[PDB]
């Protein structure tokens, strides 16, 4: 009468893995059973404990799972939110990962067959180890830790180690929306108007250019409300914008322009018309 | 896709193919010259091996890209929104990054992502494509097809849906008889709606109860709450 033939069956609810919390004193761990293999359809969940404002680095000495089916995830939150951070998966060795709070939170994600050794971690605490050494001398601080005394702040070259200082010395003061507002540009560190004496369209255009817009729409001084230290832009016969300090001047006037939004994903395509 | 007509050349654009070991996976949506978008959840567990990535730009037919309108592309980068857990299926945004730029062209153009303080009413009509599937147990090897659905509030979807945790970050749209559901196949498919001479990004494709069943709404991922986290690298 009874079908299913007398064999166990799989029969694993749940998860049924190990360890959810450690501290300093133990460092390395294996989830299940690195030797052999570890179950199917497990899902165990380890929480990485460490003092306040120390961050958390961690190191695998060997990884080697299935394809891609089973992932491994490493998150600093779990508490209210948290952040992908880094996913590793497959056979391959991985790089450290590094956590910017005091809670990393590792999970393990496995289907039903292909299993694989497993995985060991290495756990390792320490002061800023994500973070690289803090500049000196007053330099620049840069994305990539590299410090330099002056070859940036919207310099004409790229003489910054990092090379990726695309940044650009113009924003919009007051203004009413974000394509409308008083261009002001800065120098070496005070942001001032470029004295629109003298504006043309094409300089119009530039500024437009510069600020990731169309061309110039609108270019109607009002007053210079506001006294900063102005300085002087004018035409250059190459491609470039020369801005010269002119500063401590009166009879001067603001910048007011409304950049028109960029051409977009607007039908141009030359559909045939159906005669019907 | 399902139940909707077949599109003609240059009709959308912004439409940009995913390919993965030469099948078909996922959806994307051109952005910038460098840039494209599509749903997190397809693309997971396969960031380790961004050479293993074909975009395609311009894809209308699956027969032959010999013509002179397709341009192979490679996937240098791939970023994923920290905001994920895959538990929820909440903010489930990915960016691609081209090894190099792409002229515009007649048959190429970017999507205008939305700005601040934007509110879509529910019930207006936006237009939906994919690649997917049509009879929910095969493939599509045709043209795009196309389709409109209407759009539903979020306490509708959780009536109509009480089983997930449907929350603020997601939009929901289809009729409330069914027959149109583009849920299954192209998931990385885009959400678009048009003001005034100008379509505009309203969702991403993502997860579905089950296509073409009656008050069961699509899930389209938020794209008002993400415009900021785009632009910062969108360059
Ligand atoms: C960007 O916008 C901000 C605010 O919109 C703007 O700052 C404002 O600047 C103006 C002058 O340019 C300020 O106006 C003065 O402010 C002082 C101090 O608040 C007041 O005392 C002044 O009142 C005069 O008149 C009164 C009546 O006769 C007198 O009783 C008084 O003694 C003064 O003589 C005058 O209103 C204004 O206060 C600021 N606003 C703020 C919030 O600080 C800024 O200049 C704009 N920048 C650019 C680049 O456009
Ligand atoms: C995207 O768009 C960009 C620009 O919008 C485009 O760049 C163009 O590339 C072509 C490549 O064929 C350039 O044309 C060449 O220009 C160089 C400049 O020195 C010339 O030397 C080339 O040949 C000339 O000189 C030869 C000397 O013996 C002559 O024999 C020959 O007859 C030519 O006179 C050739 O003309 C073109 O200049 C650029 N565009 C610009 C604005 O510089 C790019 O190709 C487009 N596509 C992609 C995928 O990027
Ligand atoms: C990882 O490091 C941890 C330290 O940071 C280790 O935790 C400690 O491990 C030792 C080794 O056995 C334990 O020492 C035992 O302590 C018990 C007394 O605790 C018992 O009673 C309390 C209630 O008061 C109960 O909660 C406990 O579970 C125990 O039943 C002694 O009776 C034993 O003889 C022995 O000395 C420590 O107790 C333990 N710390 C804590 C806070 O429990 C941990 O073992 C390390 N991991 C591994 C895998 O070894
Ligand atoms: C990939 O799919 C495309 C569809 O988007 C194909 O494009 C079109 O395919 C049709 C097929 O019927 C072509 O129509 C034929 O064109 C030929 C002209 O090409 C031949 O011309 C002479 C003969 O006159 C021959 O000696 C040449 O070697 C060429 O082979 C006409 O002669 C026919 O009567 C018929 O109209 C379209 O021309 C073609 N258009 C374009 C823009 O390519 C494409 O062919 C498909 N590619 C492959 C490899 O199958
Ligand atoms: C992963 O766990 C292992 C287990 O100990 C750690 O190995 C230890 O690593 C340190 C730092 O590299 C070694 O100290 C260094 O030794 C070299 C000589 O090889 C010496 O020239 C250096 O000045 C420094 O003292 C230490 O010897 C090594 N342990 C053993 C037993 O050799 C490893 O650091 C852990 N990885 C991470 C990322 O935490
Ligand atoms: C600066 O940008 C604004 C965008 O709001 C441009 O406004 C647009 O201007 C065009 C051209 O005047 C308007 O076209 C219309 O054409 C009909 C044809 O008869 C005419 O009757 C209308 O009076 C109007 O000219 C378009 O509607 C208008 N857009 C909006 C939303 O009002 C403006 O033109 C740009 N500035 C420059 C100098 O191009
Ligand atoms: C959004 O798209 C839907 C498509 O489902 C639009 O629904 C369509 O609305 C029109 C106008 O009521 C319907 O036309 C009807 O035609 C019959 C023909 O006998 C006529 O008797 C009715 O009085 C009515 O005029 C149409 O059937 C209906 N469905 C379609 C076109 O598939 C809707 O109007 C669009 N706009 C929204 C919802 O704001
Ligand atoms: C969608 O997600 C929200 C937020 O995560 C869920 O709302 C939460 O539901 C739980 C019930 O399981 C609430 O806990 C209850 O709170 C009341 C407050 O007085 C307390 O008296 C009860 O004893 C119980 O603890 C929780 O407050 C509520 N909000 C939050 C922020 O957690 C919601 O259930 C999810 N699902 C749906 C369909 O909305
Ligand atoms: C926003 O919606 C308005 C609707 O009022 C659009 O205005 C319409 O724009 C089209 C061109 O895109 C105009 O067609 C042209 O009309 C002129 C005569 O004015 C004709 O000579 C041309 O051959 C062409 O047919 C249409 O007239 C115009 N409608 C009105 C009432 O002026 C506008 O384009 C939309 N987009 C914006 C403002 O960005
Ligand atoms: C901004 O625009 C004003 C207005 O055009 C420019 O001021 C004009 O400057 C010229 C320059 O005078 C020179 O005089 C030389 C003989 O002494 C002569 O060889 C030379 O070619 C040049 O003419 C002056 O003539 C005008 O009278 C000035 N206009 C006014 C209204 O005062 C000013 O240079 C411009 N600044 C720029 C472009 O940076």
């Amino acid at each position: 009468e009874p079908t299913l033939v007398p064999t166990p069956p799989p029969e694993l609810p749940t998860d049924c893995g190990g360890p959810f919390e450690l501290w300093e004193p133990n460092t390395t761990f294996s989830s299940t059973n690195f030797p052999n293999s570890y179950p199917n359809l497990a899902f165990c969940v380890w929480i990485l404990n460490a003092q306040k404002g120390k961050n958390i680095q961690l190191h695998f000495q060997e990884f080697d799972l299935e394809n891609i089916n089973d992932v491994v995830e490493i998150r600093d939150g779990e508490e209210a939110d948290s952040l992908l951070l880094a996913v590793y998966t497959g056979p391959g060795p991985v790089k450290d990962v590094f956590s910017t709070t005091n809670r990393m939170t590792v999970l393990l994600i496995t289907a039903d067959v292909l299993a694989r050794g497993g995985f060991k971690a290495n756990f390792t605490t320490g002061y800023h180890l994500g973070i690289p050494e803090p500049c000196k001398a007053d330099h620049f601080q840069c994305k990539n830790g590299e410090c330099v005394p002056l070859v940036n702040l919207c310099d004409g070259h790229l003489h910054c180690e990092d090379g990726s200082d695309e940044a650009d010395c113009v924003r919009f003061f007051n203004g009413t929306t974000n394509n409308n507002g008083l261009v002001r540009f800065r120098i070496q560190s005070i942001w001032h108007t470029a004295c629109a004496e003298n504006w043309t369209t094409q300089i119009s255009n530039d500024v437009c250019q510069l600020l990731g817009l169309g061309s110039g729409n609108s270019s109607k001084p009002i007053f210079p409300t506001d006294g900063g230290p102005f300085v002087k832009l004018n035409t250059a016969p190459d491609g470039h914008l020369i801005l010269t300090p002119s500063q401590q001047c009166l009879q001067d006037s603001l910048i007011r322009l409304q950049c028109n939004h960029k051409s977009c994903g607007k039908k141009l395509a030359a559909q045939d018309i159906t005669p019907k | 896709i399902v139940g909707g007509s077949n599109a003609k050349e240059g009709a959308w654009p912004w439409v940009v193919g995913l390919y993965y070991g030469g099948r078909l996976l996922c959806g994307a949506s051109l952005v910038s010259s460098d840039w494209l978008v599509s749903a997190a959840a397809c693309v997971y567990g396969r960031n380790l091996e961004p050479s293993k990535w074909t975009a395609i730009l311009g894809l209308h037919m699956k027969s032959n890209l010999t013509s002179p309108q397709t341009v192979p592309r490679l996937i240098d980068e791939i970023v994923i929104n920290p905001h994920y857990n895959r538990r929820r299926k909440d903010n489930a945004i990915a960016m691609m990054h081209l090894e190099f730029k792409v002229n515009y062209t007649d048959y190429i153009q970017p999507i205008c992502l939305p700005e601040e303080n934007q509110v879509f009413p529910p019930g207006r009509n936006c237009s939906i494509a994919g690649w997917g599937t049509v009879v929910y147990q095969g493939t599509t090897a045709n043209i795009l097809q196309e389709a409109d659905v209407p759009l539903l509030s979020n306490e509708r979807c959780q009536q109509q849906m009480p089983e997930y945790n449907i929350t603020e970050n997601m939009i929901c749209a289809g009729y409330e008889e069914g027959g149109i559901d583009s849920c299954q196949g192209d998931a990385g498919g885009p959400l678009m709606c048009q003001e005034n001479n100008r379509w505009f990004l309203a969702g991403v494709t993502s997860f579905g109860y089950k296509c073409a069943l009656p008050n069961r709404p699509g899930v389209y991922a938020r794209v008002s709450r993400f415009t900021e986290w785009i632009q910062s690298f969108l360059h």
